RNA sequence: AUUGAAAUC
RNA sequence: UAGUA
RNA sequence: GAGGCAGCAGUUAGGAAUCUUCCGCAAUGGGCGCAAGCCUGACGGAGCGACGCCGCUUGGAGGAAGAAGCCCUUCGGGGUGUAAACUCCUGAACCCGGGACGAAACCCCCGACGAGGGGACUGACGGUACCGGGGUAAUAGCGCCGGCCAACUCCGUGCCAGCAGCCGCGGUAAUACGGAGGGCGCGAGCGUUACCCGGAUUCACUGGGCGUAAAGGGCGUGUAGGCGGCCUGGGGCGUCCCAUGUGAAAGA
């Protein structure tokens, strides 16, 4: 049926990324979009944007990568190195604020959903909230 | 305090008395996975009032019997025999899981 | 009870000049000057690529042999210093250089470290007036190490307390030298101190 | 110019007609201690044109180890073939605590502070190698910062 | 397996066994001798080999194996048995301990004298 | 009945006490409902001895008679004295 | 005796 | 036939 | 009929193995007594075990281009080795002298049977600890040296005798066996056997896998169970946050 919305989206990006697409349509939902500010915002893609394809909602996200690069394999380095889901449907993984994991010391994300909504780990840890720990992006 | 426990009557079977059974969820210990776990209670009840799918709050008590502990508190809701089935079922599963 | 049987023998082995027999080791031979290798039938063979064991072994040996104190004893100050706050292989040269029985050898009482253990044991020595007999006495910083009032007159006290007339002491030292009488200013840094062993291959050793 | 050490030399050997044929494998690391490491596995006849073959290679094959006071800027996992390599930053005082294969690049690299642990498949070659992917593969704040800016 | 898998089924713990029933783990045991052969071993070896085969105060009845040169042990000797395999005999899985009961220390040993059990000598000593 | 007295901490040749409240009927070494202070009879340290002594008066008006040496040392910190 | 042996004279 | 590259 | 040490000692038996039929109620605690006191193998001590942890001794400084002996030797030499000898120095042991803290209460006297003041009795450890005086060069063993793993040579022995944790050493030139010299490691210890966690991400939650390496059920149907698309709203069980209670002492 489509098991896990949210990490489809986590993995198209994974996917696209990884032959170095332009743009990627992903199947809309609030929580998707939410999850893609926090992206977006971290600078890890260019953004989203809403669209209709064959009368239904999708996201459409733009993709961004390093500069072209030097010897044998020019290809770019990656904006998004590694994103992942930590919870899941078959096993939900929720942290209090004292057990927020820091991403590879400091350069590294941790999405995380909250009573206060969606949040990166420095966000909630400031705000001093912790949630289910949807994922991680470095 | 004492316990207040909610569950959903699955017998009237007996005078003055129901079995309400209670279910619990949490993190399993080891393995992250939120598990559910149930478990009937002997509940009493002195005016037979309470019957077959009736949620009702339950709550610890001086020992009515060998094995009741437990006092109909209030009825939450009635109806819910699909509760009722969804228990008679696992029960009457066992019959082909012998040998 | 500590080593005991030939000494500058590793003034040899080790490879570098020890200072274990104090005035002789520093005058045409710790032996080390007529022969610069290790003891016995092979001593002067083909050396062999030493193992990356072998290597951090030797080190580990070298500090402990300097100073003159056992495994068991060496091995709990070093175990004492990790669980210390603090840059560990310093920590440990620091308490190592604590010890009554070194500190009145670096303040010239004595000639040796040997030598300068017997003084401490018997009795010949002070801890701020007090007689101390202990040569492992983790001497802190601000205390006064003296000669004992009725050891001053020995031969070989004066001898020694003469030869300091004009010589220089440690940075983290003093040394009244008429009052026979000295000073722990405090502990010393790596920097201080001139030892012929890279210290975090002693860490390296004890980490397998 | 740099220090170089041999980590590790081997002979293998090919069966021909009526007798074996040896030959030589030489896994030799360089570096200057100041976040430039190399690596090179060198083969031939002798030991000794295995060992300098393997020098020139490793000076071919040279890396930016983006070094943090003797330690590394975070944590880095990598599966070379069925080999594993984990890293992770030290406190000084703690020292290079590896098996001979890492340590040897690690402290030619300039380290002096790191924690690490091989596994899955321990062979040395390839543990080598993934180490090597490992440093090749550390980032710092500057290069994220350049990276997500656009 | 799935975490639902894990959760109905969990994981099972490694237990192996003991490689030495001188069981009630005792690092030694007490032996009266039986038997005392002398057995040929396998593999690419060729050496008479001295065993005994010993009744345990386990109840149990096994063979156990003389080291050092040469001995003094026969049908009622009486030995102490601390388990060490052999390796070239196969089904021996003990050790005799050699200056322990009636048997007998080990005669002009000048080397590993702690074990084979011979006391300190006095030629020039 | 409950008591005020000493119970015996340190080591041999060592003698250490922790004057505590505890029920009569328990062990001397045994679980304390409340330690109230301490005391070294060889008086090796400047403070070799020291006394909740609002504490003690709680007691005390509880009922619980401590050991005669307990009263003592109880004395020695004026638990008694008034006005 | 033959190769270190087993076999064999 | 056994040990042995 | 009598009896019941899984109280302290101690005897026996099983067993690889586990102590004195000890001193004292002086201290702390307990019971009865208004008190003096009586009882307490609780306890406080001593005795035996290197059984564990910590401290310390068996010397210190001089001392040959280097004794003797013993080991190697391409017969020149090399090693043990500053090691001994021997020169001065200090003075573990041992002898003499003095000598504790642990103990101030209960009790008695003043006061009032209170508060406060005064006073006396009491030490099993013990003539021990510690202090002063005198003063003798005065114990070293065990394991290891093929690789892993730190340390090599000569004899002996010939798939024998024997070693061996694992790979494996021995068939007349053995750094692997046995002895020598020498060397390495620990040192009043050093080895061995047993058992536990480790390394073992080798039950893999952290942290594993299944075409051919161990591993996809012979296929369906579907019961329970696990899992569940987009939007809005109510509840607040899961989940998160703040206060507060609990979390004994010992241990870390
Ligand atoms: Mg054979
Ligand atoms: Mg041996
Ligand atoms: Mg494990
Ligand atoms: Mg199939
Ligand atoms: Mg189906």
């Amino acid at each position: 049926m489509l098991t896990d919305p949210i990490a489809d989206m986590l993995t198209r990006i994974r996917n696209a990324t990884r032959v170095y697409k332009e743009s990627t349509d992903v199947p809309a939902s609030r929580f998707k979009e939410e999850i893609l500010r926090i992206l977006a915002r971290e600078g890890f893609i260019k953004g989203y944007e809403r669209v209709d394809v064959d009368g239904k909602p999708y996201l459409r996200v733009y993709l961004k990568y390093g500069p072209r690069r030097q010897g044998p394999d020019p290809r770019p380095e990656q904006v998004i190195h590694h994103i992942r889901r930590i919870s899941k449907p078959g096993r939900r993984v929720y942290v209090g604020v004292k057990e927020i994991p820091r991403v590879r010391r400091g350069l590294g994300i941790a999405i995380l959903s909250t009573s206060k909504g969606v949040l990166t780990d420095r966000e909630a840890r400031k705000l001093g909230v912790g949630g289910e720990l949807i994922c991680e992006v470095w | 305090p004492k316990k207040v426990l909610t569950g959903v009557v699955v017998s009237d079977k007996m005078q003055k008395t129901v079995t309400v059974l209670v279910e619990r969820q949490f993190p399993h210990p080891l393995y992250g996975k939120v598990i559910k776990r149930s478990k009937k209670y002997l509940a009493h009840d002195p005016e037979e009032k309470y019957k077959l799918g009736d949620v009702v709050e339950i709550i610890e008590s001086r020992p009515i019997s060998k094995r009741k502990r437990f006092r109909v508190l209030r009825l939450v809701e009635s109806g819910r025999m699909d509760l009722v089935e969804k228990y008679l079922i696992r029960r009457q599963n066992y019959e082909s899981l012998s040998k | 009870g500590r080593y005991i049987g030939p000494v500058c023998r590793l003034c040899r082995r080790e490879g570098v000049k020890l200072y274990l027999k104090g005035e002789r080791c520093y005058s045409p031979k710790c032996a080390m000057e007529r022969r610069p290798y290790p003891p016995g039938q092979h001593g002067q063979k083909r050396a062999r690529r030493p193992s990356d064991y072998a290597v951090r072994l030797r080190e580990k040996q070298k500090l402990r042999r300097i100073y003159g104190i056992s495994e068991r004893q060496f091995r709990n100050l070093f175990e004492e210093a990790s669980k210390k706050k603090g840059v560990t292989g310093s920590v440990f040269l620091g308490l190592l250089e604590s010890r009554l029985d070194n500190v009145v050898y670096r303040l010239g009482f004595a000639v040796s470290r040997r030598q300068a253990r017997q003084l401490v044991r018997h009795g010949h020595i002070t801890v701020n007036g007090r007689r101390v007999d202990l040569p492992s006495y983790r001497v802190r910083p601000g205390d006064e190490i003296a000669v004992a009032e009725k050891s001053r007159n020995l031969e070989l006290i004066r001898q020694n307390l003469e030869a300091m007339k004009g010589r220089k002491v440690g940075p983290w030292l003093s040394l009244d030298v008429e009052g026979m009488k000295g000073k722990f200013l405090r502990l010393p840094d790596r920097e201080d101190l001139a030892l012929p062993v890279n210290e975090q291959l002693v860490i390296e050793f004890y980490s397998r | 110019d740099f220090e170089e050490k041999m980590i590790l030399i081997r002979r293998t050997a090919r069966m021909q007609a009526g007798g074996r044929r040896f030959r030589f494998g030489a896994l030799v690391v360089v570096g200057d201690r100041q976040g430039r490491v190399g690596l090179g596995f060198g083969k031939a006849p002798e030991v000794p044109l295995a060992v300098q073959k393997a020098g020139y290679y490793a000076r071919r094959n040279m890396v930016e180890v983006p070094l943090q006071n003797g330690t590394i800027p975070h944590e880095i996992e990598v599966e070379f073939g069925a080999s594993k390599i984990v890293l992770k930053p030290a406190a000084p005082g703690t020292g290079v605590i590896a098996g001979a294969v890492p340590r040897a690049i690690l402290e030619l690299a300039g380290v002096t502070d790191i924690l690490t642990k091989e596994l899955g498949s321990r062979n040395p070659i390839n543990i080598a190698y993934a180490t090597m992917e490992a440093l090749r593969q550390l980032r710092t704040k500057a290069d994220v910062e350049r990276l997500r800016k656009g | 397996p799935t975490i639902n898998q894990l959760v109905r089924k969990g994981r099972e713990k490694v237990r192996k066994k003991s490689k030495v029933p001188a069981l009630k783990g005792a690092p030694f045991r007490r032996g009266v001798c039986t038997v005392v052969r002398t057995v040929t071993p396998k593999k690419p070896n060729s050496a008479l080999r001295k065993v005994a085969k010993v009744r345990l105060t386990s109840g149990y009845e096994v063979t156990a194996y003389i080291p050092g040169e040469g001995h003094n042990l026969q049908e009622h000797s009486v030995v102490l048995i601390r388990g060490g395999r052999v390796k070239d005999l196969p089904g021996v899985r003990y050790h005799i301990v050699r200056g322990v009961y009636d048997a007998a220390g080990v005669k002009d040993r000048k080397k590993s004298r702690s074990k084979y059990g011979t006391k300190k000598p006095k030629e020039a000593a | 009945m409950v008591k005020i007295r000493l119970a015996r901490f340190g080591s041999k040749h060592n003698p250490h006490y922790r004057i505590v409240v505890t029920d009569a009927r328990r062990k001397r070494d045994g679980k304390y409902i409340e330690k109230i202070g301490y005391y070294d009879p060889r008086k090796t340290t400047p403070d070799w001895l020291k006394v909740d002594v609002e504490r003690a008066r709680y007691w005390l008006s509880v009922g619980a008679q401590p050991t005669d040496t307990a009263r003592r040392l109880l004395r020695q910190a004026g638990v008694f004295r008034q006005e």
